[PDB]
């Protein structure tokens, strides 16, 4: 059990608990549930890299309370 | 509450952005803005296009042939004239209901009262004598001091708000928050002697040594890089950032030699980005909403970065 | 009409897998154009009465409608004319909670699959969330006078 | 200029297309003609509003009412006589510009609002093989990606919706958000004033004049009246037009009966707060910031309703042939009638009432724009087509903008280049044949027997005019499409520059055609293939 910190453009802190093994895209699916908008919109990134749906925290390396980003594509201007 | 019918009307898709307060707030405000160059042409066009209440721009500068041919404020033809005249009907025609004024005097002679009719100061293509006598003048009445410039691929954005006070939506609305900000002098002087100062260096971005680089390249030349003397140029940046980052105790490795290639002339999307930015940071500043950035905001044209810093504390 | 490439593509490929098989009975062809092409993004279905229940005997015609952010969204699905059941609005338009896109709805759900979901709708309707306050009026209150209009008209839409 | 001097005269030589005129598409603009660009093609379909005087550098309070990419050109012009600029006031949609006219530019810089014509942006520079620089403004926040056949991904990849849908049911017999309430309004405008169509009807059809009620303790007597289909279920919008839109009977009708309507179905009440009606006689005898922004009491609303109704129908019965309105959140009559009535429903589902201010934010889906976003994003996009036309395809991210600094003390997060979707359906390969024939002077029948069913080797071709939307020439069926089979293929809007796709049933393969026009071939053969 890791607790994961997902923050999107304008700081929205939202805390996630995920297990060691379990996919991230259990992660993605339940932030666009509770954001509201579609996971294909939104696009989650580690570091700098972008997190796949195969993609696990050991993969990662994630550590106790870690920080992920997510960037939602506007669609304006 | 004071706002018209038609002023509303304008600027309805940024009061639904920032408030009706906020909007209020900008509009009881008066900016100085110094160098006329395409920097400040973007900083002055996206100010004017806020909502302020006035903004006088200052240039005692006159256009030269070596200027590029479009200038987006300077009609052509208009070799010879000062670029704050010349610059002066585009900006007061981009929005009628700013009293737009220009100044001609250098910006050197102008005493300290004439600093305090306005809220907000934000310099151009100025030496770093200037820039530091000008944000202690700013400090000593309290009002915002901004400062930045475009040099090639790579820009720069500096803010002196000293104890600000703003409010910032809440997570879960209106929350009180304060930042204590610093000089230029402590700024541009920061110490890398300590071990918190040596770890800081090692997560610092370059940009900030090559931005020290090139305000001793004006102090010493009296004129930003040039691309018609590119080599002479290169050989005294190449020399000035040998002699500056031995004088703090640092390598001059992590400035790589081919910085030389990116910070000539002024670009128009780099003007164009860094111009949006300090306007965005000036715009939070005097409408004391959101948090501005720290003191320090750099940006880089040809890898896509822009990194806020926090230097001097 | 402008579709995204992505909807164009999965409803060509739908079309093909509905010539390929579909149940027996059923009809799913894209609309004519006025000009003299099909429309892929409008389609005139038509869903039988199921054998042994009281709607047999009818062929029900039905209007389904693709939007750009299809397959992400549900199409909308209306009856051409309006028919007589407690989950259909007097306007036509068919409420089922396959055919809605935060209560059932997946875009991985195939053309067949939503028109076998309506028929079995058809066939038994849900109480808890009508949509025509007669046909659920007159459900409510006697099954057998229900029955009765069910049948009238299946008969009316016999083909 | 401190370019290069083989990116100079790349810059200088080419000719780039700027879609969008707006808030981004000015600045675009300006930074394109500063940068050294000369030969500027711009396309834009709306009008300067006074709304847009926040955003839009290039127009002026005097503009009001102009083509936006006309005076883009004329403002351009005067700062800057030596720009070839070419606009266009016309949609880009158009059929007009096709394939050929997107080979013509060696960029392609998207300063859309509307996911629509993105996609079909989007799909013309896939087709053409043009790189495309995809850009999109929301506030404080922003991104520029960059599209390219075969190396990055394509616009649908990873597909996007491009508008929110509501269940049918939920907007007319459930609501439980005031953004319900105000897409109730804006289909209640529809079905009143606009054009037919089901999907908006959101007041059910009955017999409407009568108050009626209590329909479970006279259901024998109902039913003895009314057969299948309730009298035909007298419309709506025909009885409106019937007793000349009086707001009285209207009201009474909408907020009264339709909720009483309502009550009836208690199944769905149980655990959910039923609906209050409203009496148009009990409302009426019941007894800072922007003037927008002040939400009124009910009466004042009914009245705003009532007065809005009047005024819709003057101006329906001033409309020639009597053609049916468009709301529009401009219009003042259109935007009170959708506050008033939305706002009476918010009241009825026990729901806090809203100002005009938001009704207007949330029923016209305005975003908020400023101009020091738009700049950054124009001046990202510029920076990206430099490092586009001087081979460095390979240096070019995704950039975002942020309102705050990530805790990498990033305000703009460039992120690499995603390679393409191998089942994207959209950017994959495909066989791209040409034909050239006289587009006058041929049949369906002969196109799909001659060039297709023969010289392709397709047993069971369908063929399908892909103009984006969706249309089908040729159906494999043997009793679908015959009946066009003699008419000529210029009377399906196929011309020089138009593509089809044909798929085959049999074989499983598909290959995409472009169609030539030639008056010249020879009278030998009225078909030839270009390798
Ligand atoms: N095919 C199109 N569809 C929608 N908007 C378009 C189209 N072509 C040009 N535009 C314009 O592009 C601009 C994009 O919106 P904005 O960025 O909010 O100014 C608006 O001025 C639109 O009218
Ligand atoms: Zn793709």
């Amino acid at each position: 059990y890791i607790k994961l910190k997902v923050i999107g453009q304008d700081s929205s802190e939202i805390h996630f608990k995920v297990k060691m093994t379990t996919h991230l895209k259990k992660l993605k699916e339940s932030y666009c549930q509770r954001q509201g908008v579609p996971m294909n919109s939104l696009r989650f990134l580690f570091e700098g890299q972008r997190i796949a749906d195969n993609h696990t925290p050991k993969e990662l390396g994630m550590e106790e309370e870690d920080v992920i980003e997510v960037y939602q594509e506007q669609t304006g201007g | 509450g004071g706002i018209s019918e038609e002023e509303a009307a304008q600027y309805d898709r940024q009061i639904r952005l920032w408030g009706l307060e906020a909007q209020k707030r900008l509009r009881a405000s008066r900016v100085l803005l110094v160098g006329l160059k395409g920097l400040g042409a973007e900083i002055a066009k996206n100010l004017i296009l806020a909502g302020v209440k006035g903004l006088t721009m200052l240039d005692h500068e006159q256009v030269t042939p070596e200027d590029p041919g479009a200038q987006f404020l300077i009609r052509t033809g208009s070799v010879g004239r000062n670029r704050a005249e010349a610059s002066l009907e585009r900006a007061q025609n981009l929005n009628p209901m700013v009293d737009v004024k220009v100044d001609t005097e250098d910006i050197e002679k102008k005493p300290e009262s004439f600093f305090t009719q306005f809220d907000a100061v934000c310099l151009t293509c100025c030496s770093r004598d200037v820039i530091v006598k000008v944000d202690q003048i700013c400090h000593k009445n309290s009002i915002k001091f901004f400062t930045g410039d475009v040099f090639g691929y790579h820009g720069y954005t500096f803010a002196n708000l000293g104890e600000h006070e703003f409010v910032e939506e809440k997570t879960k609305t209106m929350v009180k928050k304060k930042v204590v900000f610093c000089p230029v002098k402590e700024a541009l002087e920061v110490d890398w002697s300590s071990e918190k100062a040596k770890a800081a260096l090692k997560r610092t971005t370059s940009d900030y040594f090559l931005l020290q680089v090139l305000l001793k390249f004006r102090t010493d030349k009296g004129r930003d890089p040039s691309s018609d003397t590119y080599e002479e140029d290169s050989e005294l940046l190449l020399q000035i950032r040998n002699d500056v980052l031995d004088s703090l105790g640092i390598s001059p490795d992590l400035l790589p030699e081919d910085f030389v290639r990116y910070c000539f002339s002024e670009m128009a999307p780099v003007c164009a980005v860094v111009g949006g930015i300090l306007a965005q940071e000036i715009v939070k500043a005097l409408s004391q909403r959101d948090p501005p950035h720290n003191n320090f905001f750099f940006f880089d044209g040809m890898k896509g970065n822009g990194i806020v810093e926090c230097l001097g504390p | 009409s402008h579709m995204s490439g992505i909807a164009l593509s999965r409803l060509a490929q739908e079309r093909k897998a509905w010539r390929k098989d579909h149940p027996f009975g059923f009809v799913a062809v894209p609309t004519k154009n006025p000009d003299g092409t099909m429309n892929l993004m409008n389609w005139e279905c038509a869903i039988p009465g199921k054998k042994g229940t009281p709607w047999e005997g009818g062929l029900f015609k039905l209007r389904m409608l693709f939007k750009d952010d299809y397959p992400s969204s549900p199409p909308k699905c209306k009856f051409e004319p309006p028919l007589f059941h407690p989950n259909v609005y007097p306007s036509g338009t068919v409420c089922l909670s396959i055919l809605e896109e935060d209560k059932d709805w997946r875009p991985a759900i195939t053309i067949k699959q939503i028109l076998l979901g309506i028929q079995e709708l058809l066939n038994e309707p849900n109480i808890q969330d009508p949509a025509q306050a007669e046909a659920y009026t007159i459900y409510s209150q006697n099954r057998v006078e229900y029955e009765k209009r069910v049948r009238a008209q299946a008969k009316k839409f016999a083909p | 200029r401190g370019l290069p001097r083989e990116l100079a005269e790349a810059v200088a030589g080419g000719r780039v297309l700027v879609v969008g005129a707006g808030g981004i598409g000015c600045e675009l603009l300006k930074n394109l003609v500063l940068t050294g660009f000369s030969h500027i093609d711009l396309i834009d379909l709306d009008t300067i509003d006074v709304s847009n005087l926040n955003r839009q550098f290039l127009f002026q309070k005097k503009h009001v009412g102009r083509s936006k990419a006309q005076v883009a050109k004329e403002s351009v012009l005067q700062f800057y006589p030596k720009a070839n600029i070419v606009a266009y006031h016309d949609s880009i949609m158009n059929p007009d510009y096709n394939v050929e006219f997107f080979r013509q530019f060696i960029l392609v810089m998207n300063a859309l609002d509307n996911r629509a014509a993105r996609n079909h942006v989007n799909r013309m520079c896939l087709a053409a093989d043009v790189p495309l620089i995809e850009s999109g403004t929301a506030g404080y926040l922003g991104q520029v990606t960059t599209i390219k056949k075969g190396v990055t991904e394509c616009y649908e990849c990873h597909p996007k919706p491009t508008q929110r849908t509501f269940p049918g049911c939920t907007i007319r017999n459930t609501p439980s958000e005031p953004i319900h309430c105000i897409v109730w309004a804006k289909y209640l405008f529809n079905q009143l004033f606009g054009e037919e169509d089901a999907d908006q009807e959101v007041s059910p059809d009955r017999a409407d004049p009568e108050a009626a009620w209590e329909p479970t303790e006279a259901e024998a007597r109902a039913r003895a009246s009314n057969e299948d289909g309730d009298i035909k279920r007298i419309s709506t919008k025909e009885w409106a037009k019937s007793t000349g839109y009086d707001p009285v009977k209207l009201f009474t009708k909408l907020f009264k009966d339709d909720i009483r309507y309502l009550l009836t179905m208690d199944k769905l009440w149980r655990k959910r707060k039923p609906p209050v009606p409203l009496d148009w006689a009990e409302v009426q005898s019941q007894g800072l910031g922007l003037k927008d922004q002040q939400v009124l009491d009910v009466k004042s609303y009914a009245r705003l309703f009532s007065k809005s109704i009047e005024t819709l129908r003057v101006h329906l019965a001033e409309k020639g042939d009597g053609a049916e309105l468009i709301w529009d959140k401009d219009d003042p009559s259109a935007m009170d009638f959708v506050t008033s009535a939305a706002n009476l429903r918010m009241h009825i589902f026990s729901m806090n009432m809203k100002s005009r201010f938001d009704i207007k934010s949330m029923a016209g889906n305005i975003i908020p724009a400023i101009a020091t976003t738009n700049a950054v994003i124009a001046g990202l996009i510029v920076l990206e087509g430099l490092k586009i036309l001087s081979g460095k395809i390979d240096q070019c991210r995704t950039i975002f903008l942020n309102k705050q600094p990530n805790p990498r003390k990033k305000l703009l997060v460039p992120c690499a280049l995603d390679p393409p979707n191998p089942n994207c359906y959209v950017c994959a390969s495909k066989p791209e044949v040409t034909v050239r024939l006289n587009v006058h002077k041929v049949t369906v029948l002969t196109l799909q027997d001659k060039i297709v069913k023969e010289k392709f080797a397709m047993v069971a071709p369908d063929v399908q005019i892909e103009d984006g939307k969706g249309t089908i020439l040729i159906s494999s069926e043997e009793g679908e499409t015959e009946a066009n089979n003699h008419k000529k293929l210029s009377e399906f809007g196929i011309r020089n520059g138009s593509r089809l796709q044909a798929d085959d049933f049999l074989q499983d393969y598909t290959l995409l055609i472009n169609i030539l026009h030639s008056e010249d071939l020879g009278k030998d053969v009225e078909f030839e293939v270009v390798g």
